[PDB]
């Protein structure tokens, strides 16, 4: 029997409960909202709490973007102006007019606030 | 539509399949209270599906009990829990009671996970 | 005339108020447990607040358990595991669906918001 | 036209926008407690706040004290046993049943949220 | 695409997305409130939240003031009074019975929670 930690092991949503997303992983997201029609957006913030809905935009939603390798700059160009925040990629479907994925992409280095994978049982 | 027709003496069977509900009809109603769209907005989570459960037994557990085990439910990851259908109020989990333990489990899983839950 | 200190004089409910427990008056608790066929089980925190109602449950209530061995190993691993926690030991009654017992075996040591016995009153 | 400082410049109550109490003043309002037959009491705090109504009474008030000697090595003892506390000197009316008198004999050395007399305007 | 900083990004009301004012412009907006016969007053703060409606008021409203030197030198002396402070200068017209202007004069240096002009966007 091993016990689940509540020490420190703070979730961010989809898939937080899985390994770190690797690049080729990342770059394999991107695909499927290209193969999907969907918006890239990025959003970044200083803080993450459950409780605040809103993040920051950086730019514009990507209108018309049908290019992965442009998402995938963008990643770079967001997390590179802001190296310490929480970043996401998030898509948007305007057909529902619903945000239809997401994910982090980065998280700030000075976080303590959560568990590698193969600690978050004891 | 289906008030007296199934009892009538001339049919062995009835069974309604469908129904064609027009646009002008369906304005009359408020309908549902928020639907998907703003249901994942409100609760501000995207990108799969919502994980629940229901406590576990149907009936019996007192509302401490009820609320010790909705914690331990939410903090390892679901998004909700739920009463069972037919707790509602009775002898062994008065429902005030229930609903105050519910809402402390619900507020320590959230803030020991970092995400929004509910019951 | 002896005044109880205001400062740094926290409690912890039951047995709080006695000379801290030896390692036997613990046992001995632990078989009045077993004595009276209730359910054993460990909860603990990081904190320590009147208004928190829930702990985490270390496990799963040791149901069936009728050997203080058992009860008193799973305080070791409890602790051992969080070193830095508060940890208290309890028994379940299912007959009254209550808890029929429960004090501290382990708090913080970098816990000093509370007195040694003698240190109470000035 | 000097200007009334808004830094730092907490008062507490009666007295306190007065030059400190020498103790040969202190001695004089306990002779004033004495000569009108009101109860003496001491209490003390780790905080002064305007929001809060209750400080810890120090032992007991003094019934049936006519003895000035008596509260002033009342003052002493509390003072000794609290050094870092807030401090007061109280006196209780039982006809009235109302504190009729009161100021602090004692604050926090480490308090730097008040000023010196000459520094309370610039 | 430039993207504006949400992060230690505070604005302090009118003229605080300029560039900062020189003390030439400052005169200027002295010269100003003279020329429209409006009362000058300065007021202070450790603090500036916008939830906070009322500063601290140095001295008193300059009535009668029509000389722009004398409205200059009580900048001067509520900045040396106050070197940590916020201080701004306002402007009442007493036939509105309303401030009619209003701008910073002076911010905390020990203060990192604004931006610099061209540090707004990245
Ligand atoms: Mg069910």
């Amino acid at each position: 029997m091993m016990v689940w930690t509540p020490v420190n092991n703070k979730m961010f949503e989809t898939f937080s409960y899985l390994p770190p997303l690797t690049d080729e992983q990342i770059a394999a997201q991107v695909d499927y909202i290209v193969a999907n029609g969907w918006i890239p957006c990025l959003e970044f913030a200083e803080h993450s709490n459950p409780e605040e809905f809103y993040w920051t935009m950086w730019k514009l939603p990507m209108f018309g973007c049908r290019d992965p390798m442009q998402v995938l700059r963008e990643i770079v160009a967001c997390t590179k102006a802001f190296p310490d925040a929480y970043v996401r990629l998030v898509a948007f479907d305007n057909q529902k007019q619903v945000q239809i994925m997401g994910f982090l992409v980065q998280r700030p280095k000075t976080a303590r606030d959560f568990q590698p994978a193969n600690k978050r049982s004891v | 539509i289906v008030g007296n027709v199934f009892g009538f003496k001339a049919l062995r069977a009835l069974r309604l399949e469908d129904l064609r509900i027009p646009p002008a009809y369906v304005k009359t109603f408020v309908g549902p209270p928020h639907g998907i769209q703003v249901e994942r907005d409100k609760l501000n989570k995207y990108g799969r599906g919502l994980l629940g459960c229901t406590i576990k037994p149907k009936l019996g557990l007192s509302a401490k009990n009820y609320g010790r085990a909705v914690y331990e439910c939410l903090r390892g990851g679901l998004d909700f829990t739920k009463d069972d259908e037919n707790v509602n109020s009775q002898p062994f989990m008065r429902w005030r009671d229930r609903f105050l333990f519910v809402a402390e489990a619900i507020y320590k899983a959230q803030a020991e996970t970092g995400e929004v839950k509910g019951h």
